[PDB]
């Protein structure tokens, strides 16, 4: 079973270079085409370039001026390098083995933003069945993990994907529908965890 | 330049029904130069076919392929619950750059479900920060095609509301939607009534949920 393992820096400041590397373990080298692919958020896939044992650099004209692919044979690895990156390059990058393309790497999410890391602010969307939730606003970068009652409440919970606000920070919401009888009986608390900022927030949501 | 094209953009069928996805090419492409991929949310694309009907190693026998020249077709004879994903086609081995198709999302087919609408005003904690976010939630609805509109004093708002929708819930095959309307503290304290009106197929008429900045 051939396997691919990728690594590299994920969060990059705009107007700098991105460097990713991919290692092939359990398969042959040469006779396969080592390709790179990126998938923007909510979009399809784009073919970047390929390479083989030697320097068979065949890039994509949409980004050819800023892309370079290299290969190292003593370690069975190949590296992708992008220059003068912007926010348009934010995507999930994969390395793959064109043969079609059979085995793919696990992928790395690479975001480009001039914003800095900031902890989230959690506010309560109070009830008035019934529904209540938490608003996790102004955090960077993704992700954040939201649970309810420290994992006790899981049913009826809907945590929504974040949105890139105009300020450059992310914001999402986590709602839950509960029978209105428990509003005075059960205490509903949302736990928000943000690893990039090393932050945790327990917010109690009581009827307003 | 060979561009690939997939239709429909969203196929909605029940588990057990036969699924037929299409791929259209600009130039004429040999049937051996086309490939298909299945991708699930968060995971890498899984190769299905690498030729016309060349079933890749480790792919169940329900997947098949056909086509010629410009029109190609991926086919699932009997849909299983693990088959609902996003499928792409790719031109490989003809003219670089070897681009992909736009993708075809496969969806589960359930009955029409009207959304449950709720509206959350900005909490008093957020107003002390200088901004106010009003939230509108549509819980458990099908199909996904539904529109939401914000109105401050019955005035149509635009350019200040963001939207998010979850994946299809694996329990009831429904969706959930949340729209955030963001306004400064001054613009929020300007006006009185805030309303969120949703239009969806399961509603006989658009449904509005409103609150007044005070009561």
């Amino acid at each position: 079973q051939v396997q691919l393992q990728q690594w590299g820096a994920g969060l990059l400041k705009p107007s700098e270079t991105l460097s990713l590397t991919c290692a092939v373990y359990g398969g042959s080298f040469s006779g396969y085409y080592w390709s790179w692919i990126r998938q923007p958020p909510g979009k399809g896939l784009e073919w970047i370039g390929e390479i083989n044992h030697s320097g068979s650099t065949n890039y994509n004209p949409s980004l050819k001026s800023r892309v370079t692919i290299s290969v190292d044979t003593s370690k069975n690895q190949f590296s992708l390098k992008l220059s003068s990156v912007t926010a348009a390059d934010t995507a999930v990058y994969y390395c793959a083995r064109g043969r079609g393309m059979d085995v793919w790497g696990q992928g790395t999410t690479v975001t480009v933003s001039s914003a800095s890391t900031k902890g989230p602010s959690v506010f309560p969307l109070a009830p008035s069945t019934a529904a209540l939730g938490c608003l996790v606003k102004d955090y960077f970068p993704e992700p954040v993990t939201v649970s309810w009652n420290s994992g006790a409440l899981t049913s009826g919970v809907h945590t929504f994907p974040a949105v890139l606000q105009s300020s450059g920070l992310y914001s999402l919401s986590s709602v839950v529908t509960v029978p209105s009888s428990s509003l005075g009986t059960q205490t509903y608390i949302c736990n928000v965890n943000h690893k990039p900022s090393n932050t945790k927030v327990d917010k109690r949501v009581e009827p307003k | 330049e060979i561009v690939l094209t997939q239709s429909p953009g969203t196929l909605s069928l029940s588990p057990g029904e036969r699924a037929t996805l299409s791929c259209r090419a600009s130039q004429s492409v040999s049937s051996s130069y086309l490939a298909w991929y299945q991708q699930k949310p968060g995971q890498a694309p899984r190769l299905l076919i690498y030729g016309a009907s060349s079933r890749a190693t480790g792919i169940p026998d329900r997947f098949s392929g056909s086509g010629s020249g410009t029109d190609f077709t991926l086919t699932i004879s009997r849909l299983e619950p693990e088959d609902f994903a996003v499928y792409y086609c790719q031109q490989y081995g003809s003219s670089p750059p070897y681009t992909f198709g736009q993708g075809t999302k496969l969806e589960i087919k359930r009955t029409v479900a009207a959304p449950s609408v709720f509206i959350f005003p900005p909490s008093d904690e957020q107003l002390k920060s200088g901004t106010a976010s009003v939230v509108c939630l549509l819980n458990n609805f099908y199909p996904r095609e539904a529109k939401v509109q914000w109105k401050v004093d019955n005035a149509l708002q635009s350019g200040n509301s963001q939207e998010s929708v979850t994946e299809q819930d694996s329990k009831d095959s429904t969706y959930s939607l949340s729209s955030t309307l963001t306004l400064s503290k001054a613009d929020y304290e300007k006006h009185k009534v805030y309303a969120c009106e949703v239009t969806h197929q399961g509603l006989s008429s658009p449904v509005t949920k409103s609150f007044n900045r005070g009561e």
